[PDB]
C-alpha cells in the first residue's frame, strides 16, 4: 500500500512488478505475475488543469494494480481451469481491458480518465498453482 | 442495457461518490470448508487427464483403424497380383 | 453439503461430456469402418474375378 | 531487473543472453533459453524529439524481455508438448512477432 515516496511522478513508458493470488471455477487456488506496460497520456502539456489532474489519484500504481487485480479475479473465477491453464493469456489480457476487435479479442489499452494514466500490454509468466498436492496431481497429467 | 446495473453509487447526504468497487480475495473463514473445496480441484483436474487419455486413446484407437484398414487393401491387391501370376501357372500346371 | 453435489454436478456434467464424445468418436470411426470395408470390397470383387 | 547501470545506451546489433520458464498445454514444466538478435531502427538521427525517445522506456532490456515472455508462455501453454517439442523452433518464432508471412 506504501512503500516508495518519491516526489518526481514518473509518467514515461514503464512497468509494474507486480503478483496477484486468484481462485478459478474449479476451486483450484493458482497466483501469477503481471506486466503492465503502462504510460501517461497529456494531450495538452500546456494545460494547467489537465496537466495538475496527473496528482488527481494519490496512488496511481496502487490504483492500477487494484482495478486490474479485480478485473483478472473477477472473470477468473467464473472459468473452469483447464481451459484458463491452456488459453490463460487470451482470456486474462482481454478481461483487464477493451470489449472486442474483429467474440474476438478485445484490446490492447485501458484508460484511467481520473489522472490519464493508460495501461497498454498485461504481459504474464507465471501462472503457477498455490496448492501444493495441486501441481503434483498436475505431474501426473503431464506424466 | 436484466442487464449490468451501473458503475456510480452517489450519497446524496454529503456529496460522496464510490465508482468502483474492485475485489481481489473472496476466501472462506472456515478451514474445514475449503478443505472440502481442495478436494472439488483436485477432481476437476483428474476428470481433465481422463478426457486428456480418453481423447488420446480415441486417435490412437482410430489410427488402428485407418492403419489396418490401408493394410487390408494392400493385401486383397498383393492377393490380387497372385491370382494374376496362379492362373498363369495353372495355365502351364 | 451445499459444496459436495456442486462437485458431484460438477463431475457429473463431466462424466455427460466424455461420454457424449465416446459415442461421437467411435460413431466417426464406424463411418470409417465401413467406408475402409467398402474399398476392400471394390477390390476383393476385382480379386474375385482373377480368382 | 536491475543489474548494469551504464550511461552508454548500445543501440547497434546485439542479443539478450536470457532464460525462461513455461508451461505445456500437458502439464509439462519445461524451461528455455532465448537470443533475441535486436537493434534500434532509427530512421531520422537529426531529429531530436525521435533520438531522444530511444530513452523512453527505463529498461529497454527488460522491457523486450518481459514482453516476448509473456508471448511465449502464453501461446506455449495452450499447445501440446509432443507436438512442441517437435515443432518448436516454428512455433515459438512466429508467437513473439508477427501473423503470417
Amino acid at each position: 500500500p506504501h512503500a516508495r515516496r518519491a516526489l518526481c511522478l514518473l509518467l514515461g513508458p514503464d512497468f509494474f512488478t507486480d503478483v496477484i493470488t486468484i481462485e478459478t471455477a474449479d476451486h483450484a487456488r493458482l497466483q501469477l505475475q503481471l506486466a503492465y506496460n503502462w504510460h501517461f497520456e497529456l494531450k495538452n502539456r500546456n494545460d494547467p488543469a489537465e496537466a495538475a489532474k496527473l496528482f488527481s489519484v494519490p496512488d496511481f500504481v496502487g490504483d492500477a494494480c487494484k482495478a486490474i487485480a479485480s478485473r483478472v479475479r473477477g472473470a477468473v473465477a467464473s472459468v473452469t481451469f483447464d481451459d484458463f491453464h491452456k488459453n490463460s493469456a487470451r482470456i486474462i489480457r482481454m478481461a483487464v481491458f477493451g470489449f472486442e476487435m474483429s467474440l474476438p479479442k478485445a484490446r490492447d489499452q485501458a484508460v484511467f480518465p481520473q489522472n490519464g494514466l493508460v495501461v497498454s500490454s498485461v504481459d504474464v509468466q507465471s501462472v503457477e498453482p498455490v496448492d501444493q498436492r495441486t501441481r503434483d496431481a498436475l505431474q501426473r497429467s503431464v506424466q | 442495457s436484466l442487464p449490468k446495473a451501473r458503475d456510480q453509487a452517489v450519497f446524496p447526504q454529503n456529496g460522496l461518490v464510490v465508482s468502483s468497487v474492485d475485489v481481489q480475495s473472496v476466501e472462506p473463514v472456515d478451514q474445514r470448508t475449503r478443505d472440502a473445496l481442495q478436494r472439488s480441484v483436485q477432481l476437476a483436474i483428474e476428470i481433465t487427464t481422463n478426457s486428456q487419455e480418453a481423447a488420446a486413446k480415441h486417435e490412437a484407437q482410430r489410427l488402428e483403424q485407418e492403419a489396418r484398414g490401408r493394410l487390408e487393401r494392400q493385401k486383397i491387391l498383393d492377393q490380387s497380383e497372385a491370382e494374376k501370376a496362379r492362373k498363369e501357372l495353372l495355365e502351364l500346371e
